[PDB]
RNA sequence: CCGGCCGGGAACUCAAAGGAGACUGCCAGUGAUAAACUGGAGGAAGGUGGGGAUGACGUCAAGUCAUCAUGGCCCUUACGACCAGGGCUACACACGUGCUACAAUGGCGCAUACAAAGAGAAGCGACCUCGCGAGAGCAAGCGGACCUCAUAAAGUGCGUCGUAGUCCGGAUUGGAGUCUGCAACUCGACUCCAUGAAGUCGGAAUCGCUAGUAAUCGUGGAUCAGAAUGCCACGGUGAAUAC
């Protein structure tokens, strides 16, 4: 309801706001409430605080949202520095998960213009 | 083909109770071959069906079958060429398959539910004529009433 | 005493016993609602024998495998047509008007070159 | 990604500047090993990374940790 | 292709094999390359001899080459000097005992090889292709066959294009599967081109 | 004790190539077990009959090999002075194995 | 069919089982979980010298008489188009045609 | 020691062969009593009952001299020969095949049921050990209805999710890895963690299909050191019309 400071997960179970959380996937969420201590079958609004504040201490052992783009952006500085084709490639504003380009991948580079 | 002029299959009845109406009623839903989740959601619909309509389920739809059932369709007359609506009899050797299928496609509708909670509250429109399919009939009853005599 | 009931349904080994004395069904030494009691032809192993006598007259004793679910419970509905014998006659000319004594000799076809299935064309272009 | 034990380098990527960097290198390097990755004892080079019509010579800072030669190499022409 | 060879799809039916023996995928090629070079090797030893036919088996690796000539006479020579020196070659070549045996038919008439290797002498001498065919498929019709389809096909008597010629007198099942007919392939390249036959006879039906 | 494994293509051969081993067993050899089916493997495949073109030319060669087992059961001496080196219906493979 | 080709398949089979191959203590027993010794880079050292005309991964794997990469088959030895016209002449024991 | 594991039977499941039986075999009839056909019992099996290889004179002088072949021509201290490295995967942009999709006849978790066809000796590898998994050691066993690849999946029971791109769906990149073969980035695959679109079942137009077929959900082979949704193949579930 008000973990990470800024996102409301009302209505999510134990887990699901956890992996809905800005930072963490789907096994992180798991991994916090097995280190944690608590069930993933009630929604987050029937916990009261006494342990939401546990979960916000156990999940600042993380990489969090502040850290998290800026840890990806100190790698794309790292690209801008070093030059290889993943740093050309980058600098063009190109999709982003692989290796073929030539003729699909049309929506993360957009529609074609003319 | 053009040359051969064969007919349908022979119909499985249902082991619980014998419906050749049923069995099709299941089998026109069908999809992907997997029958046996299809099994479990159909007859525990039909099942609860019992109780939405007091009575048992070959007369539960017995009451809106003929709702669902109509006198005409269209087949196009060509006296030198033509697309619109020719109003002809329909066949009572499919009008059967025809009625089932409108009602499942009706009954893919009204969706909040799963699936067997949804197609007999449908089941229950047309007893009551309160249905898409029911209102099909008019529908096709209107792509009748205008060009009369015909060939 | 022991009546053996045959099948080959849909490429499904039926392998069927019958004795006289009880209505026990057995299915591979598991019971009826153990494996299929509600499951895809969950009666259909019991029409043969509802055809005529079911309940305490000729208990089973059935060993069906090699297929599927569907499969296996159609051997038996195949294996106890074969079983009944003891009155060959008035239980053969009884079920043969109403079927379920057929093989139902169907085979899943192999893959056809070119055919991208059994009967599936490659889709085309045309143009 | 690469081996689980020992970087693959090839011998006359490593050798060549094993025993310059007692010296310096005093120039770039005809490189034609351009498969292996770099470790510290190579930062600082101009080498001349292959890359077929000609060899870039290339400047090796520290950020070029865990890459290797070929990647860097203008391969994709395109215009 | 939309003919097969009449004799592929009639193989291990009513016809003889021609590579008869049992062994497994580790060795196999091994045996396939010995077996196609020296078979090579010897229609290139003997193919003055007449070999109508060849057949190759391999029972426990003492194998056995069979022969089939017309003109026996030239082929062992001086009491088998030559036949005991091509045991030698194949041997070297095979790396496996080889035990061959010369077989023989009567009348010559009988081989489709037999007599394409005839029209390969023939229409390489610039003769007239007709007086080849026709010539060779009364020689055959009067010793007597209930079928034959002789094809040539290609730069037949300076065509100079695409063109196919084909006899055929009698009845030649090519769709039947249960009769027995001999067939086989020739090329004779002479300086305008190559020309090939396709020589059917029809002469068992069990 | 003789665990007789022959195999062979053809079952118009390897029928003639134990008729032998079953005859001479029983002569000399001492009440052999018996021959079983033993199911056989084909190795069916599609291979390209194709030339440069036309994909959709297609073979379906297969060999079939058969496999048949006899089981001499008694540790007889007659019966390998008779199975010493010999081998009929060529085009078939055979085995004496204890 | 090139002579070059079908010569330089020679050259690569002529050597490669009759080298390191086979000669292969210095291959996999060099390369486990022992010592981070020389040894991680004792495996390159030979191997910088070993020609890559010699290494299994290497060699294509085709037929012999026609020298064409493809039409080969791993049991036969022959590729297709000449493996075939071996086969329906009857030269491949105990091969084929039938159905289902 | 409810593992056919141990005696035992050689009934049986099944299996490789030899046969068998399906045949218009009989009957009603508009009709040239013909032919046959809708068709009835019989009938394990109804009309070529399954399906397949099988392509008839040939045709577009269709494709192929880069599967191979071999005239004719040409070059031949070069159009021959050899090494390293890049390319074919470069990409404003068309189109052509297919998986994943575009959630609730559905998604996630425990649980749990059954295949047939294949492959396996310079090759697969039970078992045991470490790991969330990928996969690394030890490594008996099988050139095989015995040992293994290899645990089939949707399934069945049940809990929850209940309409938002939401537990749908996952890609063209981050970060850390895992194997392969000298060798993984320009150029291999795979596992885990992290972010999370398009798209809310569609326009022109158009394709596959007459059954155990379509649709389909897993499996294996080939090719191979590695390298597919694809090619070819196995089987599980299982429709619809044919006026
Ligand atoms: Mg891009
Ligand atoms: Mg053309
Ligand atoms: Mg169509």
């Amino acid at each position: 309801a008000r973990i990470a400071g800024i996102n409301i997960p009302d209505h999510k179970h134990a887990v699901i706001a956890l992996t809905s959380i800005y930072g963490v996937g789907k096994t992180r969420s798991k991994a916090i409430l097995a280190a944690a201590g608590i069930a993933e079958d009630v929604k987050i609004s029937e916990l009261s605080e006494g342990q939401i504040d546990t979960l916000r201490d156990e999940v600042a052992k993380f990489v969090v949202e502040g850290d998290l783009r800026r840890e990806i952006s100190m790698s794309i500085k790292r690209l801008m520095d070093l030059g290889c084709y993943r740093g050309l490639r980058h600098r063009r504003g190109l999709p982003v998960r692989g290796q073929r380009t030539k003729t699909n991948a049309r929506t993360r580079k957009g529609p074609r213009k003319p | 083909p053009r040359r051969r002029v064969i007919g349908q299959r022979k119909i499985l009845p249902d082991p619980k109770f014998g419906s050749e109406l049923l069995a099709k009623f299941v089998n026109i839903l069908m999809v992907d071959g997997k029958k046996s989740t299809a099994e479990s959601i159909v007859y525990s619909a039909l099942e609860t069906l019992a109780q939405r309509s007091g009575k048992s389920e070959l007369e539960a739809f017995e009451v809106a079958l003929e709702n669902v059932r109509p006198t005409v369709e269209v087949k196009s007359r060509r006296v030198g060429g033509s697309t619109y609506q020719v109003p002809v009899e329909v066949r009572p050797v499919r009008r059967n398959a025809l009625a089932m299928r409108w009602i499942v496609e009706a009954a893919r509708k009204r969706g909040d539910k799963s699936m067997a909670l949804r197609l007999a509250n449908e089941l229950s429109d047309a007893a009551e004529n309160k249905g898409t399919a029911v209102k099909k009939r008019e529908d096709v009853h209107r792509m009748a009433e205008a060009n009369k005599a015909f060939a | 005493n022991q009546y053996y009931g045959t099948g080959r349904r849909k490429s499904s080994a039926a392998r069927v016993f019958i004795k006289p004395g009880n209505g026990k069904i057995v299915i591979n030494q598991r019971s009826l609602e153990q494996y299929f009691g509600r499951e895809t032809a969950r009666m259909v192993v019991r029409q043969p024998l509802e055809l005529v006598d079911m309940v305490e007259k000729l208990d089973l004793y059935i060993t069906v495998k090699g297929g599927g679910i569907s499969g296996q419970a159609g051997a038996i509905r195949h294996g106890i047509t074969r079983a009944l014998m003891e009155y060959d006659e008035s239980l053969r000319s009884e079920l043969r008007k109403a079927g379920f004594v057929t093989r139902d000799a169907r085979q899943v076809e192999r893959k056809k070159v070119g055919l991208r299935k059994a009967r599936r064309r490659p889709q085309f272009s045309k143009r | 990604r690469s081996l689980k034990k020992g970087p693959f380098i090839d011998l006359h990527l490593l050798k060549k500047v094993e025993k310059a960097v007692e010296s310096g290198d005093k120039k770039p390097l005809r490189t034609w090993s351009r498969r292996s990755t770099i470790f510290p004892n190579m930062i600082g080079l101009t080498i001349a990374v292959h890359n077929g019509r000609q060899h870039v010579p290339v400047f090796v800072t520290d950020e070029m940790v865990g890459h290797k030669l070929g990647e860097f190499a203008p391969t994709r022409t395109y215009r | 292709g939309q003919k097969v060879h009449p004799n592929g799809i009639r193989l291990g039916i009513v016809k003889p094999w021609n590579s008869t023996w049992f062994a497994n995928t580790k060795e196999f090629a091994d045996n396939l390359d010995s077996d196609f070079k020296v078979r090579q090797y010897l229609t290139k030893e003997l193919a003055k001899a007449s070999v109508s036919r060849i057949v190759i088996e391999r029972p426990a690796k003492s194998i056995r080459v069979t022969i089939h000539t017309a003109r026996p006479g030239i082929v062992i020579g001086k009491k088998g000097e030559d036949v005991e020196k091509l045991r030698k070659v194949v041997a070297d070549i095979a790396g496996v005992p080889a035990q061959i045996n010369i077989a023989e038919v009567r009348k010559p008439e009988l081989d489709a090889k037999l007599v394409a290797d005839s029209i390969t002498s023939q229409l390489e001498r610039r003769v007239m292709f007709r007086r080849a065919m026709k010539r060779a498929v009364q020689n055959a019709m009067r010793l007597g066959a209930k079928g034959i389809k002789v094809e040539v096909s290609g730069r037949l008597g300076g065509a100079e294009i695409a063109r196919t010629e084909w006899y055929r007198e009698g009845r030649v099942p090519l769709h039947t599967l249960r009769a027995d007919i001999d067939y086989n392939t020739s090329e004779a390249h002479t300086t305008y081109g190559v020309i090939g036959v396709k020589v059917w006879i029809f002469k068992g039906e069990i | 004790r003789i665990r007789i494994r022959l195999k062979a293509f053809d079952h118009r051969l390897i029928d003639q190539a134990t008729a032998e081993i079953v005859e001479t067993a029983k002569r000399t050899g001492a009440q052999v077990r018996g021959p079983i089916p033993l199911p056989t493997r084909k190795e069916r495949f599609t291979v390209l009959i194709s030339p440069h073109v036309n994909k959709d030319a297609r073979d379906q060669y297969e060999i079939r090999t058969h496999l048949r087992l006899v089981d001499i059961v008694e540790p007889t001496e007659k019966t390998v002075d008779a199975l010493m080196r010999l081998d009929l219906a060529a085009g078939v493979d055979v085995q004496i194995s204890l | 069919a090139k002579q070059s080709m079908k010569a330089r398949e020679v050259k690569r089979v002529a050597l490669a089982d009759k080298y390191f191959a086979k000669r292969a203590e210095l291959k996999a027993i060099i390369s486990d979980v022992n010592a981070s010794d020389e040894d991680r880079w004792n495996a390159v050292l030979k191997l910088q010298t070993l020609p890559r005309d010699s290494s299994p991964s290497r060699q294509r794997n085709r037929c012999r008489q026609t020298g064409r990469p493809h039409g080969f088959l791993r049991k036969f030895g022959l590729s297709r188009i000449k493996v075939r016209e071996a086969a329906m002449r009857g030269e491949i024991p105990g091969l084929k045609k039938a159905s289902w």
